């Protein structure tokens, strides 16, 4: 026997020895050593640095610049409305129970700070797919007469917000549930349970399917056709030098954004699957502690990739930055 | 399409 079970929590250590306590009422030190828990704490406290003032300027600088404040925009701040669910319903959480050595708000705090983390997860995820969806109908132009306005782009920032809340409200209602993960610090969705009282192989299986699955096939098709709509057009066009010039810059970022989205969620998708399938076994909480290091990280590198490499973002981030003359 | 590219910052 690998695991300590409780009424609502699994702590991946034996009680053999008597010393393992509820994730709720002490700390969780017999896990980890308590240096590791302050470099849990020292990486999230990286994550705010690093993670709130870029996307706080994000959405400083569309306030400020009437010329990024057109509809295919709006999708953009929608991820950064998003990382900043995870920065201050996640991040900053984790750092303070971090520095306790468990999470010290009990199974209502579990509650929140795993449907806020699920939730901000999860609309940047769809975020992804519903602007995958927009440049392909924007630029493949696969809809007779078709104009991409103001009415459509508020339909897509709301069909994330559908799609998050058909994703993290479940568990809330009886639906899979949160507790805390790996060492204890953090709550999230139960995948190293068998849980029958909310039937939670049913969840993980209708979360792999269809908030991973289905959201990876859209990307790969939707930038898949945009690269070959560019590249077709260039080749038609080979007497324009900047068409071959943007046909490259096409291709490159949508090679970035495609390994991006899947340095993000496949660790993710990947350990959760082993985590599931072979299941019982002595998963250590470092070993839990690696999908979370590369998708809470996207809450630094999505906004340098979508917002830092857009060119219309990083002037007008300059001119903001630098008092406003550059 | 550099225009439509420009629309959806990718160029
Ligand atoms: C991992 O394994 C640990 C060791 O078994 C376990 O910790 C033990 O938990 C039990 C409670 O379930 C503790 O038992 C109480 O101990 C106190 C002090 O010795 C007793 O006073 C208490 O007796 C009470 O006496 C009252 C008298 O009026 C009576 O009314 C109450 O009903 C009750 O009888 C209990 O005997 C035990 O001390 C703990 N041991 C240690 C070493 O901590 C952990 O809970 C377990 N971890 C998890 C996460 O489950
Ligand atoms: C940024 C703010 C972080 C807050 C740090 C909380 C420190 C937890 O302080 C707690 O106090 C208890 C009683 O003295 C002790 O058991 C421990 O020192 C510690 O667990
Ligand atoms: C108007 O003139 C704006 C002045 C711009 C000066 C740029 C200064 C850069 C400061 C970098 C901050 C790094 C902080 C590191 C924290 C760990
Ligand atoms: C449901 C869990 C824990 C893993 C499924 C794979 C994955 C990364 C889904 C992202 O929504």
């Amino acid at each position: 026997m690998n695991g300590t079970e409780g009424p609502n929590f699994y702590v991946p250590f034996s009680n053999k020895t008597g010393v393992v306590r509820s994730p709720f009422e002490a700390p969780q030190y017999y896990l980890a050593e308590p240096w590791q828990f302050s470099m849990l704490a020292a990486y999230m406290f990286l994550l705010i640095m690093l993670g709130f003032p870029i996307n706080f300027l994000t959405l400083y600088v569309t306030v400020q610049h009437k010329k990024l404040r057109t509809p295919l925009n709006y999708i953009l701040l929608n991820l950064a409305v998003a990382d900043l669910f995870m920065v201050f319903g996640g991040f900053t959480t984790t750092l303070y129970t971090s520095l306790h050595g468990y999470f010290v708000f009990g199974p209502t705090g579990c509650n929140l700070e795993g449907f806020f983390a699920t939730l901000g997860g999860e609309i940047a995820l769809w975020s992804l797919v519903v602007l995958a969806i927009e440049r392909y109908v924007v630029v493949c132009k696969p809809m007779s007469n078709f104009r991409f306005g103001e009415n459509h782009a508020i339909m897509g920032v709301a069909f994330t917000w559908v799609m998050a809340l058909a994703c993290a409200a479940p568990p809330l209602v009886g639906w899979s549930r949160y507790i805390p993960e790996g060492m204890q610090c953090s709550c999230g969705i139960d995948y190293y349970t068998p849980h029958e009282e909310t039937n939670n192989e049913s969840f993980v299986i209708y979360m792999f399917v269809v908030h991973f699955i289905i959201p990876l096939i859209v990307i790969f098709f939707c930038y898949g056709q945009l690269v070959f709509t560019v590249k077709e057009a260039a080749a038609q066009q080979q007497e324009s030098a900047t068409t071959q010039k943007a046909e490259k810059e096409v291709t490159r970022m949508v090679i970035i954004m495609v390994i991006a989205f899947l340095i993000c969620w496949l660790p993710y998708a990947g350990v959760a699957f082993y985590i599931f399938t072979h299941q019982g076994s002595d998963f250590g909480p470092i070993f839990m502690t690696i999908p979370a290091f590369f998708a809470k990280t996207s809450a630094v590198y999505n906004p340098v990739i979508y917002i830092m490499m857009n060119k219309q973002f990083r002037n007008c981030m300059v001119t903001t930055l630098c008092c406003g003359k550059n | 399409i550099l225009e439509n590219l420009k629309d959806v910052g990718l160029f």
